[PDB]
């Protein structure tokens, strides 16, 4: 850092007044961007052949399998299975793969009746610790937030050795505005907008 | 680490001196994990104390817990880049 | 009276990576985080 | 002799650096010293005129190098002359913004913590805070 | 009767006020100054921000007003400007870079892009050859972010300019941008890839020379004048003033931003 710099480094604090709801309607529109852009188009629209609903279904296939439960019988996962067995994987892997498609991540049913397969097992757990990164990261920015810290993530350094250790200061001032600015920024999407 | 030393210092004095540690030595490495946060090691000389010794001071016991759970909060149970999924050729052997 | 010094010669200045802390936004952001600082050591190297 | 003769082909462009680094002003004063400026003017008496010519204007070019490219488009656009008086200006009008946002006995321990990283004498860390203090009120 | 259409893109109102000062006290109210945002002549553009509807940016050092620092000095900086979309939308040049990371298709972006590179390669080229140099420098960011958008700008702009039959010598951007603030005279030609820290090059070079008026080719075909502090603007109305065929008053406007820079206005 030799040689006698002409200003004092100050926060680029300028936009004083950034409503953090601005910020994040931004981040939404690019999101809802990106996200058309990937998927690509709208399916075509599909008409139901019949009405009904999930709930009503799902009470349904409950009906049909309590009837016959005292004829169910349980067996070794090697023997060879019963149409009760049969009926009911069947029904149970299609209603929670359904659930698991609309948001209902229930992963106690799911890894019951819709895992069949290693790489099904890979995906679940892939999806298992997604879920709850999500759950821990939206309580604590929520928590931050409450506390008054800033919303983006703020590097651990010194900047004061990062002066002495580099000779120029225009790379280190550059570094600090741009993480300055990073810090004084809100890196979060309405996700009801996306989720819908 | 204050941990070590004093560790390494109690291995001295039992094995190379022939010399019981006390509650109070022990009360003193229980401490110094509470303080540092280390609640990992509070847990194992909370084991101890409660081996060799007569059970731990149970203010020390809580306070460990209450650094754990500030971690399952905050998330830093473990190092991350443990959880991260892995594979047969997606390790970077240095 | 031998060779002084190389006036030409310049120390290369020594990059260093930014280290972030561990909590789960950063999990959440690794790959985010990492091109972040890859960029910065870019920067460094090349000048800006 | 050499050092003279090196830093005058360095300015001139015919003497590149061994990583060919930008020939800024932060560099000489690294290598060649902090009073480089000084030395090869008077150095530059014992050339002819033309040479001479060619030392005064590039110091003066690496003298405007010694600001980043940032402030140089935002504080040049009225040209080099009055260049330091718009960035002292601007530095000023940052001083007071900081000074009304949180205080001023940080506001004093932050000067003094950037002055001690920016590489300032403390006369000038001083000027800069009570002109400053002075432009609030 | 006339109009002279004022974009304004992040200057503050101090330079737009001067510079409506300026126009009318100068113009006396024959031509009137109206305010858009987008434009295709007759259009001075104040403030560093990039207007919207412009594929070239470049600039030169003007004779009348070069700096004593800087006589003599001959270099044209041409920057390449992809179109503009909305501040909302991702714009291309990032867009051409985390599309491909993402997975997305980028057909329609890089045709878009590859347009306006092919654009400011023939802008560049004229001007080369016009000078008479032979070989032009390109600058590109030597970033890892912006390992696309240059691969395409160096693809393009070295493919057209070879078939020009002139040469293309690639650089960073640091560099350059020394070089183009300490020895200016040994570059000729100077294209610039489409990236913030191009832009903040160009700004620096235009304010380092002793502030001049950027020049913007539109997609509609044209020339607009840039400028971002009041020297610049002024030149920058003065310019356009001749344009409209106004010798006089274009003189006197340049007169007066020689004189005093930052008050032109009352020194006029």
């Amino acid at each position: 850092i030799s040689g006698v710099s002409p200003l004092l480094y100050f926060p680029p604090t300028t936009t004083s007044t950034t409503n953090r709801e601005d910020q994040i309607n931004k981040n939404t529109n690019i999101a809802i961007q990106m996200i058309k852009r990937y998927k690509g188009e709208v399916p075509p629209h599909y008409t139901r052949k019949s009405s009904a609903t999930i709930e009503q279904v799902e009470k349904e296939i409950d009906a049909l399998l309590g009837g016959a439960e005292k004829l169910r019988k349980t067996s070794t996962d090697d023997q060879p299975m019963d149409k009760l067995t049969l009926m009911e994987r069947c029904l149970r892997h299609a209603l929670w793969s359904y659930h698991k498609e609309e948001g209902r991540y229930d992963f106690d049913q799911i890894g019951r009746w819709v895992v069949y397969t290693p790489e099904d097992e890979v995906k679940l757990a892939q999806l298992k610790r997604e879920v709850e990164a999500k759950e821990k990261l939206a309580a604590l920015r929520k928590r931050r937030e409450e506390e008054g810290l800033p919303g983006g993530p703020v590097p651990r350094i010194n900047w004061p050795q990062e002066y002495s250790s580099f000779i120029d200061r225009e790379p280190v001032v550059a570094k600090r505005i741009r993480y300055d600015t990073l810090a004084s920024t809100t890196l979060e999407r309405d996700e009801k907008q996306i989720e819908s | 680490s204050k941990f070590c030393a004093m560790m390494d210092l109690l291995e001295e004095m039992q094995h190379r001196n022939r010399l019981k540690p006390n509650e109070e030595s022990w009360t003193w490495v229980m401490k110094e994990c509470v303080k540092s946060g280390q609640f990992r090691l509070g847990y194992c000389i909370q084991q101890v104390m409660e081996t060799e010794c007569k059970g731990c001071p149970a203010d020390l016991v809580k306070a460990n817990e209450a650094n754990a759970q500030k971690a399952k909060t905050e998330g830093k149970e473990h190092p991350g880049h443990l959880s991260q999924q892995a594979g047969l050729f997606d390790v970077k052997v240095e | 009276r031998a060779d002084e010094v190389d006036y030409t010669n310049l120390p290369a200045p020594k990059p260093q990576k930014t280290v972030w802390d561990d909590n789960i936004e950063t999990e959440v952001l690794r790959k985010y985080l990492d091109g972040l600082s890859q960029y910065d050591m870019e920067e460094a190297k090349y000048g800006v | 002799s050499t050092k003279m003769q090196t830093l005058h082909k360095l300015l001139t462009g015919e003497v590149s650096f061994k990583n060919k680094a930008p020939v800024k002003d932060c560099n000489i004063v690294h290598q060649f010293g902090e009073n480089w400026a000084t030395e090869l003017s008077a150095y530059a008496k014992t050339l002819p005129a033309e040479q001479q010519k060619i030392i005064v204007r590039q110091i003066a070019r690496v003298k405007l190098t010694r600001y980043t490219v940032a402030e140089l488009a935002a504080y040049c656009g009225d040209g080099p002359a009055l260049l330091d008086e718009t960035a002292r200006a601007a530095n000023i009008e940052q001083g007071v913004a900081f000074v009304k946002a949180k205080g001023v006995e940080a506001f004093e321990k932050y000067v003094a913590e950037e002055s001690t990283n920016a590489n300032w004498k403390p006369e000038e860390a001083k000027k800069f805070i009570e002109d400053v203090k002075a432009k609030a009120k | 009767s006339k109009q002279l259409t004022f974009i304004s893109a992040g200057a503050t109102a101090a330079v737009l006020q001067s510079a409506s000062a300026i126009v009318s006290k100068v113009a006396g109210g024959r031509v009137q100054t109206k305010t858009a945002k987008e434009a295709g002549r007759h259009a001075v553009v104040v403030g560093p921000e990039t207007p919207i509807g412009v594929h070239t940016a470049v600039t030169e050092v003007p004779k009348s007003a070069q700096d004593p620092l800087f006589s003599g000095v001959s270099t044209v900086v041409v920057r390449a400007v992809l179109p503009r979309a909305a501040p909302d939308s991702v714009q291309l040049r990032d867009a051409l870079d985390v599309y491909a990371s993402a997975g997305i298709d980028t057909k329609e972006e890089v045709r878009s892009a590859t347009e306006a590179f092919k654009k400011s390669a023939e802008v560049a080229v004229g001007k080369a050859k016009a000078k008479g140099v032979k070989r032009i420098v390109l600058v590109v960011k030597q970033a890892s972010k912006h390992n696309c958008i240059n691969e395409l700008f160096k693809k393009i702009s070295t493919e057209t300019i070879e078939s020009a039959g002139l040469t293309t010598e690639v650089v960073g951007t640091a560099a350059v941008a020394n070089q183009l603030i300490v020895n200016p005279e040994s570059l000729g030609v100077v294209l610039l890839n489409d990236v913030a820290a191009t832009e903040q090059i160009e700004l620096a070079f235009a304010g380092v020379v002793g502030g001049v008026s950027r020049v913007y080719h539109t997609v509609e075909g044209g020339k607009i004048s840039a400028g971002h502090s009041f020297k610049s603007v002024a030149l920058a109305v003065a310019q356009e003033l001749r344009e409209l065929g106004l010798s006089s008053e274009a003189d006197k406007v340049e007169a007066a931003a020689s004189k005093n820079p930052r008050a032109v206005v009352s020194a006029l």
